[PDB]
RNA sequence: ACCCCUAUACCUUCUGCAUAAUGAAUUAACUAGAAAUAACUUUGCAAGGAGAGCCAAAGCUAAGACCCCCGAAACCAGACGAGCUACCUAAGAACAGCUAAAAGAGCACACCCGUCUAUGUAGCAAAAUAGUGGGAAGAUUUAUAGGUAGAGGCGACAAACCUACCGAGCCUGGUGAUAGCUGGUUGUCCAAGAUAGAAUCUUAGUUCAACUUUAAAUUUGCCCACAGAACCAAAUCCCCUUGUAAAUUUAACUGUUAGUCCAAAGAGGAACAGCUCUUUGGACACUAGGAAAAAACCUUGUAGAGAGAGUAAAAAAUUUAACACCCAUAGUAGGCCUAAAAGCAGCCACCAAUUAAGAAAGCGUUCAAGCUCAACACCCACUACCUAAAAAAUCCCAAACAUAUA
RNA sequence: GUACCCUAACCGUGCAAAGGUAGCAUAAUCACUUGUUCCUUAAAUAGGGACCUGUAUGAAUGGCUCCACGAGGGUUCAGCUGUCUCUUACUUUUAACCAGUGAAAUUGACCUGCCCGUGAAGAGGCGGGCAUAACACAGCAAGACGAGAAGACCCUAUGGAGCU
RNA sequence: ACCUCGGAGCAGAACCCAACCUCCGAGCAGUACAUGCUAAGACUUCACCAGUCAAAGCGAACCUCAAUUGAUCCAAUAACUUGACCAACGGAACAAGUUACCCUAGGGAUAACAGCGCAAUCCUAUUCUAGAGUCCAUAUCAACAAUAGGGUUUACGACCUCGAUGUUGGAUCAGGACAUCCCGAUGGUGCAGCCGCUAUUAAAGGUUCGUUUGUUCAACGAUUAAAGUCCUACGUGAUCUGAGUUCAGACCGGAGUAAUCCAGGUCGGUUUCUAUCUACUUUAAAUUCCUCCCUGUACGAAAGGACAAGAGAAAUAAGGCCUACUUCACAAAGCGCCUUCCCCCGUAAAUGAUAUCAUCUCAACUUAGAUACCCACACCCACCCAAGAACAGGGUU
């Protein structure tokens, strides 16, 4: 018998690739996720498979922030306008605190 | 359940006693395979409820 | 010398063998690791080296050092075989006696065969002997020559027979066929060394990874502080100190990739299995002591000698059931229902006299009648431990012991 | 669907090339099966006779009888007997002893016991107990998972071969 | 039945994680036509292959979805590009059955027999007191359910054995357990007696012959005191048989194009072994039935009808001997004859404390409650024997 078929797919190896305080470079993937568990914050970009990568080079920090969706996101705006008064939604966000300056001014000529 | 129900209903006084269950009805399904069947070949069909 | 104490042959195979798994009577002799690509080490010379060819952004040249043995059923080519046997050809031979005289007739010798039983089973015999049988003038038996041969012959088809193992003869050659399979693999000593997985006509194998080994180069490697890891339990990840000394990379490869128990979280099954499947962690496949013998439980690991010493784990405890005495009239056969249901079939109520008795708690009566309890008195006083089995097959299984100071 | 059960002479419907005919029939016959009835026996899963969509019989895949015949398979009357109740006695061979000659399979080494337990799960060899001077000869077959034949059944092999 | 891909649980919190485990899906669709080019840094289904995200830059503008898929070679094409339910989905360019006529290399890494583990199934005992039993749970039976035990069935596992652990029934010889079929003892009864039912104790002794069937079983005939349940490698094939079952021949029915097959029937079909080692090869107390009398007694309305005590007669078993009979004949045998002896424990009572009654007492206490055989021992060269395989033994006056 055993009419149950399929379900032989392997693990996706998803999750956090860069924890708190880890030095990160530009383009390094911070987290891979099937659903929006961790949200993009400052200097963290999102790729179309909801992946999180570092837009700048620095230190990864995980914070907890209020959640204000885009007024075009219909499902989110419906949830917000169906949320009772006095309640603010919270999500977990990932930031990269940039370590270096953008550049330096230095002497090149004595004209 | 039938043993308890019959014994308590027979032995009680229906004018001065009252009895209630604190245990729900049989809900967990217990499955049994066919007799003489070797090991494997899927999970057996549901036999009763506990 | 034995008697005392200790001691479960070896190899192979396996998760694990004293195993009643394999091999071995014993001795002597014989009998099994062949080599490249690269690397590493040591020389020579050196932007070149080599006795042409070739390689060269330190290389080139030379040397060293690394890759087993036996075994199928098979396939093909060319020979040799019909003195056995299958069938045929040529020319021969044999068949007493009796019935009836005709017969693929009957009884029955010789002769051919082989039904059944017994013996025999390395035998007298690689198919026999004794008895019992079928046929025995025919499609019979038999001597002599000859013929048909293997991708075939021959066959009253049993896939029978073709020189004592014919589903396709035998010999030689290809051939040292091949074997993911079994068996074997020969001096001494030391050291490191235990199993995530993925593919595969693949799960008896192999390749990559993983683990392991060696040689180099370098700097961090394990244990981890706080803070950090999501909405719909034990823990882990990350991680500075700190304690320690390993780790990563480069070069070269083999081998392991057929796994068992225990504790824990689960799944399947019977909340069966010395069952099957994952995960975490031990141990075993390595030593020693203990639990009786003992894989997996406990104690303990780094190696020698000692006729020294302190310790580790380490020896099962339990033995059960006494419960009172004395007393009892009566408003009433309370009412209803019923034939009666009277304290006691079923209903409503549950008052009330004696000092003190339920409009009755069990029995018991068709119903009655009866006898116990609760009640007076009585009196030492309710005395009140609140607990519970047994079986199987050779023969019970150490001997025993309650009392001399941890 | 139709004549109280069974069963349809009968009616309706669909498909096919034709829809199993005569005969036999519980079979040398799938399950039911030891089918039902009679004979045979004291007693019958045997044998013979009968019934029977045989729900898988059946006509040169030859069907059904019949005369002879058969080391074919089954049943049986009577007789016969050690076949047995129930075994005994004797002779020969074998045997045992003496003399001569003189093999083979087998064999890790053995100084080769019993009970219970244990253990790769069935111990002569381990644990606990018991037993125990040494050594031939005859006999037995419970054990040495006894000897023989690298299981004749099962599975595996990217191993074969024969046949269709 | 499944073979590839994805989601959820197992796998609760970084990752990973199996089962012929539990569920749900996928082999597309829709939009766009910059779905253009290029390029830091990363992730990665535990390898590789494959797959995934992406800053900046050039050029423009001002993709949704979960899986939704297929390598190399080769083929088509001028080119860009495009080709498999290669779904056994890391894919061999293209190949089915059958073998009982079979063969080889192995495997107890893997089935059949046996053992072992387990007890679902099977069996037993107890607890509880519904119910049945005129009444009455407990003379007897017994629902729902609970507790414990056994290892006889059918299974399940695959732990020893495939460089062989031979098999079903039957013969022969039996060893053992008691959960007792009979014989012994006792308690209860819905036990008047005879018969019964139920329970305790008892394994010394016994437990038949036939027809059919290969049967174990089962049915039937006739008995008996009874015709027990099991274990022993479903005891026992180096003791036997080979009827059955699973080699090669053949037939019937069916399946298949056929070879051939059927967990269907039928006829036939080789059962080797010289014993090396262990073990063993003479251990005297017997049971049961029937007959008579007791006795037509006890008992009982009658019909029916004992138990003890005692006497006799048998049968079997064990041991032995030939007087006769019989096979036979200096003798061995049975079909003949002779002999055969102790108890057995469940319970029922008396006295009497704990508890000044009572109480059979895990209170002290009282009652029911073996002999036999053998036994000395350098006469031995030799002969004989009722003694014996050899040896040994007895006799030789
Ligand atoms: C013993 N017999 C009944 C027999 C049985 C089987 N099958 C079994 O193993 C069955 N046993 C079970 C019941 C499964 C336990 C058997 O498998 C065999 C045989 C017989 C042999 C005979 C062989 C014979 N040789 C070796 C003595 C012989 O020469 C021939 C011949 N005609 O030439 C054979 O046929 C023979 O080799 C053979 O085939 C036999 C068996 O296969
Ligand atoms: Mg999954
Ligand atoms: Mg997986
Ligand atoms: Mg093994
Ligand atoms: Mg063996
Ligand atoms: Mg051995
Ligand atoms: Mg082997
Ligand atoms: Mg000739
Ligand atoms: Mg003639
Ligand atoms: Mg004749
Ligand atoms: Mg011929
Ligand atoms: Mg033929
Ligand atoms: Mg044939
Ligand atoms: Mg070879
Ligand atoms: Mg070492
Ligand atoms: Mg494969
Ligand atoms: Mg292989
Ligand atoms: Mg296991
Ligand atoms: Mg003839
Ligand atoms: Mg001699
Ligand atoms: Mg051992
Ligand atoms: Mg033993
Ligand atoms: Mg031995
Ligand atoms: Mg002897
Ligand atoms: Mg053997
Ligand atoms: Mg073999
Ligand atoms: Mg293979
Ligand atoms: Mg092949
Ligand atoms: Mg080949
Ligand atoms: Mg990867
Ligand atoms: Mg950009
Ligand atoms: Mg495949
Ligand atoms: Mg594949
Ligand atoms: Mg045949
Ligand atoms: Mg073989
Ligand atoms: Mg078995
Ligand atoms: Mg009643
Ligand atoms: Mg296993
Ligand atoms: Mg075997
Ligand atoms: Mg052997
Ligand atoms: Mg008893
Ligand atoms: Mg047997
Ligand atoms: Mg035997
Ligand atoms: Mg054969
Ligand atoms: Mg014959
Ligand atoms: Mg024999
Ligand atoms: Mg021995």
């Amino acid at each position: 018998s055993s009419k149950n078929l399929g379900g032989k797919s392997s693990g996706r190896r998803q999750g956090i690739k860069k924890m708190e305080g880890h030095y990160v470079h530009a383009g390094n993937i911070i987290a891979t996720q099937r659903h929006f568990r961790w949200h993009p914050g400052a200097h963290v970009g999102v790729g179309k498979n909801k992946c999180l990568y570092a837009l700048e080079e620095g230190i990864v920090r995980y914070t907890k922030e209020v959640y204000v969706p885009h007024p075009r996101n219909t499902e989110a705006v419906d949830l917000i306008t169906r949320l009772p008064k006095g309640a603010v939604l919270y999500k977990t966000f990932v930031h990269v605190v940039p370590a270096k300056p953008e550049g330096t001014f230095k002497l090149v000529a004595m004209l | 359940f039938e043993m308890m129900r019959l014994t308590i209903n027979r032995s009680m006084d229906p004018k001065n006693m009252f009895a209630i269950w604190r245990v729900p009805a049989p809900f967990k399904p217990i499955t049994r395979k066919s007799v003489g069947h070797r090991m494997g070949g899927g999970k057996g069909a549901i036999d009763h409820y506990v």
